[PDB]
């Protein structure tokens, strides 16, 4: 059968299972329902009880498959995510559950048009300046795009701002300017 | 190299056979220069046999090394997949 | 990670077909199809692809089946449907195959119609045990003087024809096949020998020339030819020796005697190594799998002489092995030399020194030995073997031997005479009585006065003379199988009078 | 047709992912967005709707996500009369700068071999005019020949001499395939053929088709160019019935290109670093080069022997695919004897007294026997010297040296190397000369008189002139 | 292993070749004078 | 414990157990087969899966097919009821004479005897064969390399050792056909039947046969030596006997171990041998030893690959060998039987501190005179002619008629005690029989029979 | 223990060839890259860290010592092999034993032209 590829591609076990669930949910247009159900599963298993129960490799596989089916029925989960957890339980990839959830989550985030924008600055940057920066950075995007900005501070750039819009990149720090001028003087 | 050692082994085996036959022929023709030729060819055959023994040791050593090297190449090719 | 962890399988399991008798190709490359499903398939079971190609389930893995394809890769794509046939590989057997050229699966490739056989046999049956067998006792006549005298083969033996390329191995096999016409035409039913020639990895032109040569000699009416040529899939070249062995085991089981030539096992081991390396089985020395010895040994143990309670039939095997520069210590030559009961060794220097067949008698051996000879050939060949060994002891003293004592010169002379006597022309096998007469002339001393250049012509002329005007003594030696004292005196008289009248 | 995307590029191996319509194995794929034509040949189906392909040209500038188009068939080249006098590459494009090759039909370079019922058993001698070849290992009309030799022993010179002699003695659309060899040699052959009338740039009465994929090509091109040349020759044989000549220099490069891509296709190495599929690849390629009942293909293949081994898996696997193997020895080339054919290592399937006659067979066998006895007497010479041999041993050595000299012959294509003029010696002249040297009719002539001459009359004339001067 | 002394190209393979050429160059001079 | 097949790749089978994972070296029984298929556990792969090696062919195996845990390693019938019978690696009869009705079964995997069970001084095992007992004696609980193959009377010497150890010591024998040709196994069975060593009618059989054929998978060929060793261990530990164990061939034991190790994916060592070559050889050979109950002496046929004695397989086998018997064809074509080469056969207990000064000096004198005679032959003086005569007489007196050859040759067989051998060769060396003709020593037992033959 | 508590000890390793073979087994079963004769890369370190512990201590450390007599078995007298040369590079000299001497009755079959003691000369008594 033909599979529906998600907008972004993740690889590995997590990538394959996330692509599978994404295609299977776009087959039934239930992306957000399964998205939040995977978030619920991820918070369910991460609590030390189920984590210690399912990450235990000497307790039998079928016993933890039965327990996962129990705990996914008890919480009113869709058949899609239910047989997804069952599949992760038979292949023994329960350890990769958080990875599958994260891959699906970033897939649906880029399916919402969310682009990861980073703005490095020498000092904690001004808030109205940062809002003007947001407004100017929305100009580099297509339509249906939203800026997920997380600005960390690197003081060694001496000033300016280094902006990364997804994979686009402008190096407006001043240290870059001084290094270019030093290379120009020496060469 | 294995082929160089095999060439040299073959050459010295031939020399040893020829000097042995020459020793027998001089032993027949002797029945003072014939005695000298008989003893000289006997000594040449003895020296050739010693070189043959040392080269046979070297050849077995080299062929074991060649088998090990080819196995290691195949293993390292398979382990990189 | 994981062959069956493809996204399509996983999303089909997430969404929520018979995975018991049916499969789906996960990946195909280099003749190896990874098949999803087929949870009921057996190891070494023949399967069926959607394009009509057949396969064999060699790797049964937890989530996929490694299937080797009996054809080309282009007719198989990912997602193709694979069926079970429920059966291990089997070939047709019977007398309906005599005179046919079939492929590794018993399919006629000569256009003469379908093999009308009624019986089928599995290609991977086990050999007879210890008790069903009896000692190898009856001669398998090759018609070659050097073989029949110094390297004798019995019915039930496994004799290896080994040598470098272009030394005469196929010619020995084909002379052996042509020789059996005298026995298959006559009425004595337990001297009859049916032949199977298995061609493994050869040209189709070579097999066509061989089939023409066997048809001209009228040897095809009792020969089966199995050919898995060089353009056939490695599974077919792997399976052809076992197909031929089952075809011959039919005869071995029904009280008859068969001879099989594996020409050759080197190419079969190469095909198996390819199949194994592509299935990612752990390689060993020369990249060969761990069970290549097991391959050739379970193939060759199936040639056996049966006892009288099991019909008394036999299967004789003549595997062929090509060495590289005379290296019998390579992996596959070592295995096959270890498995067999002796080896006919062929040399290139012997070939170009005029000695053809280029049989090196020093290196050749038969472990069955004289039990596989008739009493007449036994009488003459004991003496011939002793004299040739003595000649080999002092052959290095030649080119100086004119300056050595009378004993050495006589050893050299008798050795050169017998060596000239063992030469033979192609496609002309001799009867055992004629070989006995010629060896008698040679070892009793009726050639020491002759010139070496004249030994071949004396042998040819004397053989023509004794065949024309002495059918009585020949028939007596052939019917009694031994040289009686009356026959010994008659032979002496014939040879001395001929040599008197010989030019 | 189907459209896929490049997902991986590692060297000359390119993975392509298809959404709809995975292409079968061996299909040719076109990479879109390239100024020159880049063809990818599908090798494996990897699962996950991805195929692994080998590139027929360089992979520089390829991007992940670049679109790829499925042709729906294997590499298809122009076949027909219009290929004659042209040079094409592995994918059928003209590389002689003379415009498109306008043929009426295209043929896929991947085809099945002829069946068993299609074989022909006829064996007729093809006289070449070369003494050693004609005498000791004669070639057959419609048979596969094969020329083995290391580096610098004379494979190219010998194959050009055979081209000269046979291909102009022939009237049947030769084909030459240059597989992984030097481009200078390809230019040289092209211009010799234009100069000698075999290729006709104007007034197209040319009789040779040229296919060239040379050393600078990636491994895919060098692995498929032999199949392209084979396909041209196959068209000439089958859909015209013509008798064809196929010259392949060098066929070792087909195997070498296979081995160069083997590991990147995910395959555990075999012995000596060769791909596991060496024998079956060589077999599927070599079983198509054959005479059928439909027509004849006389095939001459140069076979490179790495480090003069001959037990290397590639020449050792090629040996069983030939009907008359000619083995060039470096030890004989060092003796100054050319062609460097090894008389004790070259074999023909028609060296049969029931095919060539008892006189030819007996002369050949006597020559080989005297050369083998000479090989054995050289040991005793090394230990004792030449003066302590019997007189009949000295006669054997003298006649053997004369037979060695007389086996050498000056070539038309070697005048720049030799200075001497070329000689093309008939078959009966060869047999007669060697029969006479064997019978002892020239123990009075010196050995140097037989070196680099034609028939035996040239030998006696040279002896006369050397006697006059020396 | 015939002719393996000359094929190994040692001090003995060079000694052998030098002998064959010396003996046959003297013979060729004695065979051309008469010729 | 019941498991199910999860993978079949050649002779390697992976079996998953849902409860009670079997230890390593346990035998498993594949269910639903017409012939007994036994899998031996090799590794625990994790996830309740074990990897096994098959003892027979694996064709027709299905994933999911049930597999039973035996609860112990391969167990074979051990007892006096195995004598004269043939069993394969897993202990079932392969001679079609019915079941082997022993009372107990022993696992073929056992630890070697402990340190305090070892004998602390070496004693000699008298075989009644003159050349062996004199020049290259066998030690109890030692390993002997038998060199030389076909045409030198290897089988006659084997059967004579069986007969002589049964008569002189009362100890039975075990023959292990490691990688045996089926034709030669049938031949050996029938030569043993015709020489009386095997008796199909009463319980006077002296040898037990264990056959691992050449057409069996490498696991069976790697364990058949252990099966034979287990039978011999029974005869030593439960009946306090001095047992003989024949391993023909030992190179095939090494080869099968190499093949099994390659099948399990392990990286080959030097020359392609298993990385565990020395430890496999050691775990087998250390069970061949003298304990306080009895002993097991092992005659082992050595094959040398490429005539290379530094090859890893011989080099590892030679580290365990206490003696060596070289059967030479140059001795057989000379007319001497047994065809033991008296100058190339060696022994580690040919030491004055072990065999006594008298034995050591007689043996040394015999060897020195034989070497001198070889030297003198190479040149063909005053007393050198007398050395030639005494050495010809010593050569003849090394011969001996065997009891297992009595029906064919007619001559009576001789079991010469050790003292008679020592003193006979001592007397021939001193010159006490310099008058008797040299053919009065050919094919006789003690020296008294030589003088009695000289009378006639 | 003795070396560090003022006493003198002698240790014989019989032999380090079989210890290197055991270590090669362990290393190949761990799937580590084999080198010369399939030995791991640290087969020299295996013996070097061991034979370095044989030392003579100065008097501020007790004055005790530990002497090491490692044993190595060669194949057909080849002392230029991997493991023999490793141990020759580690130790202070070697006592060669030849088979050709041992067969001739010269026992102990010590080759005097090849055996050496680099640091033992200073230890020999004055009479000797
Ligand atoms: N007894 C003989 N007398 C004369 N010629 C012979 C004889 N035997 C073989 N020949 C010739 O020697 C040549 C090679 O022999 P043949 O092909 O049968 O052996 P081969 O080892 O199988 O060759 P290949 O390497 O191609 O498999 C053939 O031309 C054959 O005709
Ligand atoms: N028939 C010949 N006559 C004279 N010299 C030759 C002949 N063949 C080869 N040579 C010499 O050997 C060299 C190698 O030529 P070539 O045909 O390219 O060998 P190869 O292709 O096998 O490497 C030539 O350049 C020439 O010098
Ligand atoms: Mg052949
Ligand atoms: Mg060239």
């Amino acid at each position: 059968a033909k599979l529906v590829r998600p907008p972004v591609q993740v690889y590995g076990i997590e990538g394959r299972y996330a692509t599978a669930l994404y295609s299977a949910a776009s087959k039934q247009n239930k992306l957000e329902q399964v998205e939040k159900e995977l978030l619920r599963v991820a918070q369910i298993l991460k609590e030390p009880k189920v984590a210690a129960s399912v990450l235990n490799p000497y307790v039998k596989r079928s016993i933890k498959v039965k327990s996962l089916n129990d705990i996914t029925a008890k919480e009113r989960f869709s058949p899609l995510t239910t047989n997804l957890i069952n599949l992760l339980a038979e292949n023994g990839r329960l350890s990769n559950t958080q990875g599958v959830v994260s891959a699906f989550s970033t897939m649906m985030s880029v399916h919402r048009g969310e682009v990861p924008c980073t703005v490095t600055s020498a000092s904690p940057l001004e808030e109205a300046t940062l809002s003007e920066l947001k407004t100017v950075l929305k100009s580099f995007l297509s339509q249906g795009q939203v800026l997920k900005l997380e600005a960390k501070t690197d003081p060694s750039i001496l000033g300016g701002m280094i902006v990364r819009i997804g994979e686009k990149y402008v190096d407006m720090s001043v240290k870059t300017k001084i290094q270019k001028l030093g290379r120009a003087m020496r060469e | 190299t294995l082929k160089d050692i095999t060439r040299r082994l073959k050459s010295i085996k031939n020399i040893q056979k020829i000097t042995k036959s020459m020793k027998m022929v001089a032993a027949a023709k002797y029945a003072s220069e014939q005695s000298a030729r008989m003893t000289a060819m006997d000594n040449a055959s003895k020296n050739a046999s010693e070189m043959i023994d040392k080269l046979t040791l070297t050849f077995n050593r080299t062929r074991q090394a060649v088998i090990t090297k080819e196995l290691i190449e195949i293993i390292s090719g398979a382990a990189a997949l | 990670t994981g062959t069956a962890e493809m996204s399509s399988i996983l999303e089909e399991r997430i969404l929520g077909v018979d995975l018991e008798e049916t499969g789906r190709v996960l990946s195909i490359g280099d003749g190896i199809a990874r098949v999803h499903g087929l949870r009921n398939v057996q190891a070494e079971e023949m399967v069926e692809f959607s394009s009509g190609l057949k396969g064999m389930s060699l790797n049964l893995e937890p989530d996929n089946v490694g299937v080797v394809v009996f054809g080309n890769d282009k007719l198989i794509k990912e997602g193709d449907i694979v069926k079970r046939t429920g059966a291990i590989v089997d070939v047709p057997v019977g007398e309906e195959l005599l005179g046919r050229v079939v492929d590794a699966l018993g399919n006629a490739i000569d256009g003469k119609g379908p093999i009308g056989s009624k019986t089928r046999r599995r290609v991977g049956l086990k050999a007879p045990g210890i008790i069903p067998r009896i000692s190898v006792r009856e001669p398998m006549q090759t018609g070659i003087k050097a073989v029949d005298s110094l390297v004798p083969i019995g019915r039930g033996q496994r004799e290896l024809i080994i040598g470098d390329r272009q030394t005469g191995k196929t010619s020995i096999a084909i002379d052996t096949i042509i020789n059996q016409k005298r026995f298959n035409d006559g009425s004595d039913e337990k001297k009859k020998l049916y032949c199977i020639y298995v061609a493994i990895g050869q040209k189709r032109s070579t097999v066509a020339q061989l089939v023409k040569r066997l048809t001209d000699a009228d040897a095809m009416k009792y020969t089966i030819v199995v050919s898995a040529t060089a353009s056939d899939a490695a599974p077919l070249q792997y399976l052809a020796p076992y197909s031929g062995c089952s075809m011959g085991e039919y005869f071995r089981d029904n009280g008859k005697h068969a001879l099989i030539i594996y020409d050759d096992l080197s190419k079969q081991a190469v095909a198996y190594r390819q199949m194994s390396l592509l299935l990612r089985r752990p390689p060993g020395r020369e990249a060969y799998p761990g069970d290549v010895f097991y391959l050739h040994s379970r193939l060759l143990e199936r040639a056996a002489k049966m006892n009288d309670a099991f019909g008394g039939g036999s299967l004789t095997a003549l595997p062929v092995i090509e060495t590289q520069a005379g290296d019998v210590s390579a992996y596959i030559p070592t295995n096959v030399i270890s498995i067999t009961d002796g080896q006919i060794f062929l040399e290139t220097e012997l070939f170009y020194k005029g000695i053809r067949p280029a049989i090196n008698v020093g290196l050749s051996v038969s472990r069955v030995g004289s039990a596989a000879q008739t009493r007449a050939m036994k009488q003459v060949a004991g003496t011939m073997k002793l004299e040739l060994a003595q000649y080999r002891e002092v052959a290095a003293f030649a080119q100086f031997g004119s300056d050595l004592d009378a004993a050495t010169q006589q050893l050299l002379s008798r050795g050169v005479r017998l060596t000239e006597l063992l030469k033979q022309g192609q496609y002309s096998p001799m009867a055992i009585e004629e070989q006995v007469a010629v060896i008698y002339a040679g070892v009793r001393g009726y050639l020491d006065k002759l010139e070496p250049s004249k030994i071949t012509k004396f042998e040819n002329a004397f053989l023509s003379h004794v065949v024309s005007q002495h059918q009585a003594l020949l028939g007596t030696i052939r019917a009694d199988g031994k040289i009686s004292e009356q026959s010994d005196a008659k032979l002496k008289e014939i040879v001395t009078n001929f040599l008197a009248g010989f030019e | 047709a189907a459209t896929g995307r490049i997902v991986a590029v590692i060297g000359a191996v390119v993975d392509v992912q298809f959404d709809e319509g995975l292409p079968p194995i061996l299909n040719a794929l076109e990479v879109q967005g390239r100024e020159t034509r880049l063809v990818l040949e599908v090798a494996q189906h990897l699962g996950e709707s991805t195929v692994r392909t080998i590139a027929m040209d360089g992979t520089e500038g390829l991007v992940r996500g670049q679109k790829v188009l499925d042709s729906g068939a294997p590499i298809k080249i122009p076949v027909g009369p219009e290929t004659l006098g042209r040079i094409m590459n592995v994918i059928g494009e003209p590389i002689d700068e003379r415009g498109p090759i306008k043929t009426k039909q295209f043929a896929p370079i991947h085809a099945e071999a002829p069946e068993f019922m299609e074989m022909s058993v006829e064996q007729e001698i093809l006289v070449t005019g070369i003494k050693v070849v004609d005498l000791l290992a004669p070639y057959a009309k419609g048979g596969k020949i094969g020329l083995f030799g290391g580096a610098g022993v004379g494979k190219t010179v010998l194959i050009m001499e055979l081209i000269n002699n046979v291909a102009k003695a022939h009237g049947g659309y030769s084909v030459f395939a240059g597989v992984g060899e030097r481009t200078r040699e390809g230019n040289d052959l092209y211009h010799e053929m234009i100069e000698s009338g075999v290729i006709n740039l104007k007034d197209a009465t040319s009789k040779v088709a040229l296919v060239y994929g040379q050393m600078n090509e990636p491994p895919g091109a060098r692995a498929r160019v032999a199949l392209t040349g084979l396909t041209v020759a196959e068209y000439f044989r089958d859909q015209e019935g013509q008798d064809v000549l196929l010259f392949i220099d060098n066929i070792f490069r087909f195997t070498q290109a296979g081995s160069e891509v083997s590991a990147l296709l995910g395959r555990i190495p075999s012995a000596v670093g060769y791909q596991p599929t060496l024998a079956t690849d060589m077999g599927t390629m070599q079983e198509r080069i054959t005479t059928t009942k439909k027509g004849s293909i006389t095939s001459v293949q140069a076979i490179y022997v790495p480090a003069d081994d001959l037990t290397d898996p590639a020449p050792a696997t090629t040996f069983a695919h030939l009907d008359a193997t000619t083995v060039l020895s470096r030890a004989i080339a060092e003796l100054g004897i050319y062609p460097a054919v090894d008389p004790l290592d070259s074999t023909s399937r028609i060296m049969d007294p029931n095919i060539v006659g008892s006189e030819h067979y007996d002369v050949a066998r006597g020559v080989q026997k005297i050369l083998q006895d000479y090989k054995s007497l050289q040991d005793i010479i090394a230990i004792l010297g030449m003066d302590e041999l019997s007189e009949e041993d000295k006669l054997t050595v003298s006649r053997a040296r004369k037979i060695q000299r007389f086996l050498s012959q000056p070539f038309q294509v070697a005048e720049v190397f030799t200075g001497h003029m070329g000689k093309l010696v008939p078959l009966k002249e060869t047999i007669k000369g060697f029969q006479q040297i064997l019978a002892g009719e020239y123990d009075h002539l010196p050995e140097q008189a037989f070196y680099m001459v034609g028939p035996i009359e040239e030998a006696v004339a040279k002896a006369d002139k050397l006697a006059e001067e020396h | 292993g015939a002719g393996s002394i000359r094929e190994a190209g040692g001090a003995f393979g060079k000694r052998e070749q030098a002998e064959e050429e010396r003996y046959f160059r003297a013979q060729s001079r004695e065979q051309l004078a008469a010729l």
